[PDB]
């Protein structure tokens, strides 16, 4: 979830 | 060392 | 891609030469 | 106190460079390495040696400078790499050392020694072979001799010269 | 069109005034100077 | 220098025979009084002037300050 | 710096070789002598000789 | 999921 996350933002 | 760690900060975000 | 070693010669002698 | 962004840069530049000498990283030497010129360049001389893509230019453009003025230790190293590459035209390099030493009266006229040493070992079998003649080559092997075994004089390796001489 | 030749590597290179008298490219110290487009009346005699 | 226009002595043109007279004699293979005679220089003034000509501008050109090396 | 003679004609100066002379200084019979390696001065050389680079 | 939806958006 918290990769997830990470990935959206760049 | 502040400054520094700033640079760092801002090359992981361009990573991302 | 790089410039190489080149590139520092050139600008040692530029200084040698004034510069600005 | 330290620079903003640019004292803190040169020394995480620096420790990137030290890491990549630890580790071969041709491709970090060359983009850190840039990213550094922004003395010393001993590591910058070690990287074109360690990793290529003909690693002598750098060196000779560092002995250039700040020659006016033991002894200098940019310069001792660019002589030693010059007859391990050759190991083009050598008889220039042979007058180049003559010409440093010269102007500079570890002493250069040993390294000068061994230079010609390495000559007189190519004309020594060269002469030994048949394809069979009498004179010249023998002549200027011995004068050659002589002149190495001047220099040296102001065991082994004299006895290494006599060897090489009986079987020319 | 200003121009000075280079003694050495033979460069076109002209420089103004409050500047090295030394061509840009080289290290040299002496600058010919250059033909320039102007009448010269002859007899073909 | 260069190989002359007319003869000094008579006049006949002299520099169109200059580069076709080195011809004949590296290609044809001729010696130099044949050679003279098939370019059309009969008078001993005429045969002087080309079999004389030294051609020093091929030298002199070596010296280019316009041009590198 | 190789400077060769054809530069000399042009700048119309002289073709002066740089001397190395280095002395030997002995004092109180020579118990100690240093040596200096010192300028010389400048002296014209011969063209196409040793000491010219052609 | 909340990341999901703001990029949907
Ligand atoms: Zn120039
Ligand atoms: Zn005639």
């Amino acid at each position: 979830a918290a990769a997830a996350a990470a990935a959206a933002a760049a | 060392a502040a400054a520094a760690a700033a640079a760092a900060a801002a090359a992981a975000a361009a990573a991302a | 891609m790089t410039i190489d070693q080149k590139i520092a010669r050139r600008k040692l002698y530029k200084i040698f030469p004034l510069d600005r | 106190e330290v620079r903003n962004y640019r004292t803190r840069h040169i020394v995480t530049l620096t420790d990137l460079l030290h890491l990549n000498v630890s580790r071969h990283n041709w491709s970090l030497a060359y983009k850190i390495f840039a990213t550094l010129i922004r003395s010393l360049w001993g590591i910058g001389v070690e990287i074109l040696d360690n990793l290529s893509n003909g690693l002598d230019f750098l060196q000779w453009m560092c002995q250039i400078y700040s020659s006016k003025s033991h002894t200098a230790k940019f310069a001792i190293t660019y002589l030693w790499s010059s007859l391990i590459n050759c190991q083009t035209e050598n008889d220039l390099l042979q007058e180049l050392i003559d010409k440093i030493s010269e102007w500079v009266l570890a002493e250069v006229w040993f390294i000068y020694a061994s230079c010609h040493l390495l000559k007189a070992d190519t004309l020594s079998r060269q002469f030994v072979n048949d394809n069979d003649i009498k004179i010249n080559q023998v002549i200027k092997h011995i004068h050659y001799v002589r002149t190495f075994l001047k220099i040296c004089l102001d065991r082994l390796i004299e006895n290494q010269l006599k060897s090489f001489e009986s079987r020319l | 069109t200003l121009k000075y030749i280079c003694a050495e590597c033979s460069s076109k290179l002209s420089l103004s005034r409050t500047d090295a008298v030394r061509c840009k490219d080289c290290g040299h110290r002496i600058l010919l100077k250059a033909r320039t487009k102007r009448l010269v009346q002859f007899e073909a005699r | 220098m260069i190989v002359p226009v007319r003869c000094f002595s008579c006049g006949k043109v002299v520099g169109d025979k200059w580069e076709s007279y080195l011809n004949l004699l590296q290609e044809d293979e001729l010696d130099e009084g044949t050679a003279l005679s098939r370019l059309g220089l009969k008078r001993y003034c005429c045969r002087r002037m080309i079999l004389t000509h030294v051609d020093l501008i091929e030298k002199f050109l070596r010296y280019n300050p316009l041009e590198k090396r | 710096r190789k400077v060769y003679p054809s530069e000399s004609r042009q700048r119309l100066t002289s073709y002066r070789g740089k001397l190395l002379l280095k002395l030997k200084w002995s004092v109180n019979n020579g118990e100690e002598n240093l040596f200096e390696v010192r300028d010389c001065g400048g002296l014209p050389v011969m063209l196409q000789s040793n000491r010219c680079h052609l």
